[PDB]
This record gives structure tokens, C-alpha cells and sequence, in this order.
């Protein structure tokens, strides 16, 4: 059932730099040792991306799951150590009057559904820590109150998913590009092992294509689903007796841009030029070379 | 008829 | 004569934008405001080639 | 007398090669074109078709299609190709609204119910179904969206039932004067004239010769020969050249490879997943020295 | 003359069998203005509709 | 500069085989394996002109 969370500490939003991220494979065609120019919905180089935290200093307490616009596609970056970001919510009004897309990982399966969900104001998943067994077990799944008259459903193969709330450094970076073109929800993704404390790291990673879902719906807003922690160390009711594991995620927006990608000898995209960034990069794209005399 | 004439999905009836 | 030849070449290049080149019009925006992108694309391709 | 250039040295192909994936099942023509029930046009049904052979000649006993129009591909090539991801959109419309299942069309169905993209690759199939979807008292189970505030985007499905404000007074979620339910019933009767009779429409959408393909036509695959100039047919992509072993490492979502001239010079063989390099057989210029045709 | 070409009000009661525009795409018809508009109406048989 | 200009001209001539010139594709074999001889004649005529 829908639980409105409390004990949130209000801070101003944070912003960071995207550097040279968000580049994905534009097609499914092998090229090697080439410099290929293409125009697509890309995240521009050195973009002002929005930064959202999940932290319990205890002493600010941030659990950021706002409703953001979708625009022409979304770049999503998640720096995590222990499995906090579980999926997303896509739609227009996010109630029973319209059709919406749920992508979720409920620690056993990956559920992709397209239905008229009556979404909660504060949707989240939950892990409970048991002192008497030293185990982290999934307890709560409060995303929607109803799901009626609906078309697309997918449940993946079962798996056992690690839910221990580890401490230290952010160990995994997961980057996604979401597009909604001609009734197709295109998801591009890449995972990278990292070791850092905060902020979005600089570097290049080419997002290989993950899936295309024929959902056929209208999408203007989206919302990330996070998982909180409850234990004997966090007493109270359902609204207040909770804590947040540390995670960060970063949101950027794609626009139609012309990029110059570099395929090396193995066929992997290793570098890119954003031709509309500065006149130096426009000269780089005109020269079809990364080096300017 | 699922609805009367003029109502529901039978607005354009008669 | 050199100055006149260069100015005449530039003015001919400007005046050649009024040709149709076998398309239905010479204005890009008049083609784009009367045709959907499939039927517009043929006329835009004719203007591009010309 | 002199020396004259001629055509470059060309080598002709020796045999023909067809390489298709190992697929044995036939495509569900009975489940798609002979289903017991069809969806409404506002809630049109999309079905994914994979891992089968598109032998549409088995439709020839029981199809009788009145409309069959392909857009990105000639119909006579349909037996020689492979299709990557195939979707079948099934619905029922009026006879007069079949012409609205073309791209770049206006009308009630094309704006509020079902829209095709401007770059549409696939085939629209439509046939009369007055003997199935019509009854004597009138069949009113097929609905269409009559009222909407904006046109649909391509391949977008709207199943909302919000009350449409047709005038200036707000509806407040209830119907009445100038406040109408957006879905309306088709009136299907056997005595209706043609154009007021039900028509079943199946729209097949696919993408050709750029991705790995899984649905393929009724072509028998041959043996894979190498180191010789042959005519090849890899997953519906034809051509001529010499096929050799390659050290290219294809990513799992890739099927073809292209060079700086954007011609296909690498391919993954669909039966045995090995990378082959395609190299054209014609190479090398030829000149001829003569002391004159008059002299000798 | 002097009217708004809102053909969506035809969606209630028309059910046209032939609709073919020649100098203009149909999807552009909501975005344009028309100068010298004439309607020629007559009755034929079906085989002469082509 | 002479060697660089000649090599650049030849490489530009090679690289211009990837253009579509208003046709549906740049590969002859992809056009020929998806179309009958009439529409393949149209697309190959576009490629030949380019
Ligand atoms: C069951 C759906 C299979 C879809 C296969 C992918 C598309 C390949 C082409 C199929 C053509 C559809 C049937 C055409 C029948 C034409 C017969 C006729 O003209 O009377
Ligand atoms: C949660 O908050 C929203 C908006 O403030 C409200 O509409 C809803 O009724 C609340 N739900 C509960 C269970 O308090
Ligand atoms: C996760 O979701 C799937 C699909 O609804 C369900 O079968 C499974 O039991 C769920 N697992 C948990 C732990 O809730
Ligand atoms: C999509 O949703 C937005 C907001 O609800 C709406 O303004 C827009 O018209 C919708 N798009 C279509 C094609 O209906
Ligand atoms: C029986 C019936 N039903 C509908 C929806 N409409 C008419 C005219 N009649």
C-alpha cells in the first residue's frame, strides 16, 4: 500500500558535468578502424546534469525520487555500491487515466509491464535487515495500488540478488539511454566497475544496445524507484522508521546532435567528437580527424 | 444494445 | 574586368536560387508547408541536386 | 599503333551459395490470419513473430485478400529475404477506412486510432470479414475512437476512456450535453453495403538487412564454400565475391560489417556463427599493345 | 469563402470511400489557408469514380 | 603537396561511394535484394547519376 515517507531533510538540488558520456552505438553494424559521423539523439558534451542522492548521515537524510520530464530521451547514470536503484516509471499523468511503463527489479525478477497503474505519491522498494539471522530480505514493494486493462508484460528468469547494505566506495556505475520513438522504447545500457566516493566520473564508455520494447504509449514524465532499508536500528512507523542506503544518480537530456565516433581495430567505439560543442570540434568534424594542425 | 440510443458507445445511434 | 567577373559570378549564384530544377517550387518553406516529409522529400532532393 | 587501356581483369562467379538460419517451424499464419477474435482498432493487437519460415503460399488455400500492399520491399522479393523483428498489428475497421491504413493519410482512423510512420517498412493486408464479424441484429463489439484532442503519433495506442469536452462547459468526468464518450460502436450487419461492412486488417512491420534476422523465407540453404568467387545470399542479402575466414570479432547484436565505402565486407554466417570477409573477385587493369591493325 | 475548414466535423456522418488530394498532402490540410475554393458536386455510377 | 592532393582526391572518390544521392541506400546489392527490377531500376538510376 502507498506510504508517504517523512523525516526528509530539504537541501537545494545539485548539478554536475556530463563530460564525454552518453554515447551509444547508433546501429547494429560492425565498423573497425574508422571515424564515422552520424546524427542522432545524443547527450551533448559537457552537459549540466542533475544530481540526486540517497544518504543518511544521521544529519541530513536524502531519499530523492522526484518526477522529472522525459523530453526527447533521458541519460541515466547510477553510481551505487549496494543495489539501491531498482528501476523506473515512465508515463504522462502516472495515474489510472493513462498507460504507463514499469521497469523494476524486485530482487528476484526483472519485471517490465505497460499498464494503467495508479501510482503512489512516494513509490519505493524495501530491504529489512535481520539481526537474529544476519540476513537482508526484501519486504516491501509499494509502487502502484492497481493495474487494470493492460497489454504488455515481461518477467525475466529468477535470480538471487545481493541486498546487504555494504559500506565504503561506490563500486558500480550503470549508464542507460532511454528513447521513445515510433512506439518503441529503446534502452541502451553499459556497466562499469568504479571506485569513487562522490560525483559523476569522467571517462568514455560506449553504451551497447539492450532492448527495444513495442509499448506504443505517450511518455512525458519519469521517476526513479529506489530501495530503502528498515531494521531494529530504525524504529518508528512505516512513514518514519526507515533509512536510506548510499547511492547517487544523474539525469541528463538528449537532443538531435551530430557526433563523430571513433571505431578502433576491434570495433569498439573508444572516442567521440560533439560537432556542435565549440568551433574546434566543428573543425574536427569537418576535417574527419581528432587532431587539428 | 450495450447502451441506449445517445448514451455510451451508442451516441451515433438511430 | 576581374572585379566585374567575380561580382557577376556571385550574383548569378544568388539568382540561381529561384530555379525549380524540375521540382514544384523554388521556395523550401512553400514545399514544406504543403507536403508531408515523404512527398516533400522528392522536391527537396530535386532542389538539393540543382 | 600504340597501347590502349581496356576493362579491368574480372573473374566470373562459379556457383551460388544460400546461407539461412536453421529454422524449422512455420510462421503462425493460422493464429494471425485465422484468429477467432480480432481486436478493436483503438486497442489494436500487436504480436511478435520470431523463429519461423514465411511460407505465405500456404495462405493460398484460404486467404482471399482484397488489399495487399508492401512499402519498403517488392512482393516478389519476399520469398528471398529474411526479416529481423516482425510485428503483426491486427484490428477490424469499416470497408471505407482501409485506405486510411496507408502512411501519410488523414481521417478518423488514421488520426485517432491507428497511425503508420512516414518511413514504414512492411505490408498492409486487409480482407472482407462480413461472414464472421457481422450478425443479423447488429454486431456492436468493435469500437473506434471518434473524439480526441490531438492526432496520434505513429504506432501509438490510446485506450483511455476520458469524457471528451466538445464544447465550452467542463464535463467533470460525466457525459451529457456537448460531453461525449470517446469510443463509439461500429454497426456491422450482413445487409450493410460494402464500405459499411467489417474488414480485418493485419499490418506486418519488419526491418531488413541491417540486424540479425530470425524470420526467413522458404529458401533452402546450401553448403558454405570458401576461397572462390561465388554468388552469396546471407540472410536475404545477395552479392558476389570471395568469402574467406576473418579475425573480426562481431558484437552479439551485429550481423554485417561495412568498410569506409559502406559496402558489406564482413558477415556472420547464420548456421555456424563464424565471421567471413567478403572480397570482390574483379581486380587488376589490362592494356593491349598493337603495332596497328593495318600492320598486323 | 470566409470560413474555417475544420473537416473533423465530417467524422460523425460522412464515411467517404474515395479521398484523393493532388497538389497537397492530406496531413497538411489542417495547417494551410486556401484562396479560391470551389466545390463541384455531381452524381455518377461507381465504375466511373476512377 | 602534389602526392597529398592526389591521394586525397582518390580517397575522396572512394569515400563518395557511401553516399545515397537521394536513393534508399548506397549498396547496390541491398537494393537488388529487396526490390523488383522496376524500383531497383529507379534507385540504381539515382546511384548511377550520383
Ligand atoms: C504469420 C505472419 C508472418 C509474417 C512474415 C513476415 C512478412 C513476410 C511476408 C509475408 C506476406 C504476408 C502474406 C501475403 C499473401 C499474399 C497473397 C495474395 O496476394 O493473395
Ligand atoms: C500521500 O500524499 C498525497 C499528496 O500529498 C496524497 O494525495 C495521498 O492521499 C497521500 N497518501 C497517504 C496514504 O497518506
Ligand atoms: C517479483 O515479481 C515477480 C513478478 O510479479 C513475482 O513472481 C515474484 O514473486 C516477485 N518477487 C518478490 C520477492 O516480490
Ligand atoms: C502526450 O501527453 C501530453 C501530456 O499529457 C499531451 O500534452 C500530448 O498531447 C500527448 N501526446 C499525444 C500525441 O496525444
Ligand atoms: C443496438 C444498437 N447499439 C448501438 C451501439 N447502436 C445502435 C444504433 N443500436
Amino acid at each position: 500500500q502507498c506510504v508517504n515517507l517523512t523525516t526528509r531533510t530539504q537541501l537545494p538540488p545539485a548539478y554536475t558535468n556530463s563530460f564525454t558520456r552518453g554515447v551509444y552505438y547508433p546501429d547494429k553494424v560492425f565498423r573497425s578502424s574508422v571515424l564515422h559521423s552520424t546524427q542522432d539523439l545524443f547527450l551533448p558534451f559537457f552537459s549540466n546534469v542533475t544530481w540526486f542522492h540517497a544518504i543518511h548521515v544521521s544529519g541530513t537524510k536524502r531519499f530523492d525520487n522526484p518526477v522529472l520530464p522525459f523530453n526527447d530521451g533521458v541519460y541515466f547514470a547510477s553510481t551505487e555500491k549496494s543495489n539501491i536503484i531498482r528501476g523506473w516509471i515512465f508515463g504522462t499523468t502516472l495515474d489510472s487515466k493513462t498507460q504507463s511503463l514499469l521497469i523494476v527489479n524486485n530482487a528476484t525478477n526483472v519485471v517490465i509491464k505497460v499498464c494503467e497503474f495508479q501510482f503512489c505519491n512516494d513509490p519505493f522498494l524495501g530491504v529489512y535487515y535481520h539481526k537474529n539471522n544476519k540476513s537482508w530480505m526484501e519486504s516491501e514493494f509499494r509502487v502502484y495500488s492497481s493495474a487494470n486493462n493492460c497489454t504488455f508484460e515481461y518477467v525475466s528468469q529468477p535470480f538471487l540478488m545481493d541486498l546487504e547494505g555494504k559500506q565504503g566506495n561506490f563500486k558500480n556505475l550503470r549508464e542507460f539511454v532511454f528513447k521513445n520513438i515510433d512506439g518503441y522504447f529503446k534502452i541502451y545500457s553499459k556497466h562499469t566497475p568504479i571506485n569513487l566516493v562522490r560525483d559523476l566520473p569522467q571517462g568514455f564508455s560506449a553504451l551497447e544496445p539492450l532492448v527495444d520494447l513495442p509499448i506504443g504509449i505517450n511518455i512525458t514524465r519519469f521517476q526513479t524507484l529506489l530501495a530503502l532499508h528498515r531494521s531494529y536500528l530504525t524504529p518508528g512507523d512505516s512513514s518514519s522508521g526507515w533509512t536510506a542506503g548510499a547511492a547517487a544518480y544523474y539525469v541528463g537530456y538528449l537532443q538531435p546532435r551530430t557526433f563523430l565516433l571513433k571505431y578502433n581495430e576491434n570495433g569498439t567505439i573508444t572516442d567521440a567528437v560533439d560537432c556542435a560543442l565549440d568551433p574546434l570540434s566543428e573543425t574536427k568534424c569537418t576535417l574527419k580527424s581528432f587532431t587539428v594542425e | 444494445c450495450p447502451y441506449v440510443l445517445g448514451r455510451x458507445t451508442c451516441l451515433x445511434c438511430a | 574586368d576581374v572585379v566585374n567577373q567575380n561580382a557577376q559570378a556571385l550574383n548569378t549564384l544568388v539568382k540561381q536560387l529561384s530555379s525549380n530544377f524540375g521540382a514544384i517550387s523554388s521556395v523550401l518553406n512553400d514545399i514544406l508547408s504543403r507536403l508531408d516529409p515523404p512527398e516533400a522529400e522528392v522536391q527537396i532532393d530535386r532542389l538539393i541536386t540543382g | 599503333k600504340g597501347i590502349y587501356q581496356t576493362s579491368n581483369f574480372r573473374v566470373q562467379p562459379t556457383e551460388s551459395i544460400v546461407r539461412f538460419p536453421n529454422i524449422t517451424n512455420l510462421c503462425p499464419f493460422g493464429e494471425v490470419f485465422n484468429a477467432t477474435r480480432f481486436a478493436s482498432v483503438y486497442a489494436w493487437n500487436r504480436k511478435r513473430i520470431s523463429n519461423c519460415v514465411a511460407d505465405y503460399s500456404v495462405l493460398y488455400n484460404s486467404a482471399s485478400f482484397s488489399t495487399f500492399k508492401c512499402y519498403g520491399v517488392s512482393p516478389t522479393k519476399l520469398n528471398d529475404l529474411c526479416f529481423t523483428n516482425v510485428y503483426a498489428d491486427s484490428f477490424v475497421i469499416r470497408g471505407d477506412e482501409v485506405r486510411q491504413i496507408a502512411p501519410g493519410q488523414t481521417g478518423k482512423i488514421a488520426d485517432y486510432n491507428y497511425k503508420l510512420p512516414d518511413d514504414f517498412t512492411g505490408c498492409v493486408i486487409a480482407w472482407n470479414s462480413n461472414n464472421l464479424d457481422s450478425k443479423v441484429g447488429g454486431n456492436y463489439n468493435y469500437l473506434y475512437r471518434l473524439f480526441r484532442k490531438s492526432n496520434l503519433k505513429p504506432f501509438e495506442r490510446d485506450i483511455s476512456t476520458e469524457i471528451y469536452q466538445a464544447g465550452s462547459t467542463p464535463c467533470n468526468g460525466v457525459e451529457g450535453f456537448n460531453c461525449y464518450f470517446p469510443l463509439q460502436s461500429y454497426g456491422f450487419q450482413p445487409t450493410n453495403g460494402v464500405g459499411y461492412q467489417p474488414y480485418r486488417v493485419v499490418v506486418l512491420s519488419f526491418e531488413l538487412l541491417h540486424a540479425p534476422a530470425t524470420v526467413c523465407g522458404p529458401k533452402k540453404s546450401t553448403n558454405l564454400v570458401k576461397n572462390k568467387c561465388v554468388n552469396f545470399n546471407f540472410n536475404g542479402l545477395t552479392g558476389t565475391g570471395v568469402l574467406t575466414e576473418s579475425n573480426k570479432k562481431f558484437l552479439p547484436f551485429q550481423q554485417f560489417g561495412r568498410d569506409i565505402a559502406d559496402t558489406t565486407d564482413a558477415v556472420r554466417d547464420p548456421q555456424t556463427l563464424e565471421i567471413l570477409d567478403i572480397t570482390p573477385c574483379s581486380f587488376g587493369g589490362v592494356s593491349v599493345i598493337t603495332p596497328g591493325t593495318n600492320t598486323s
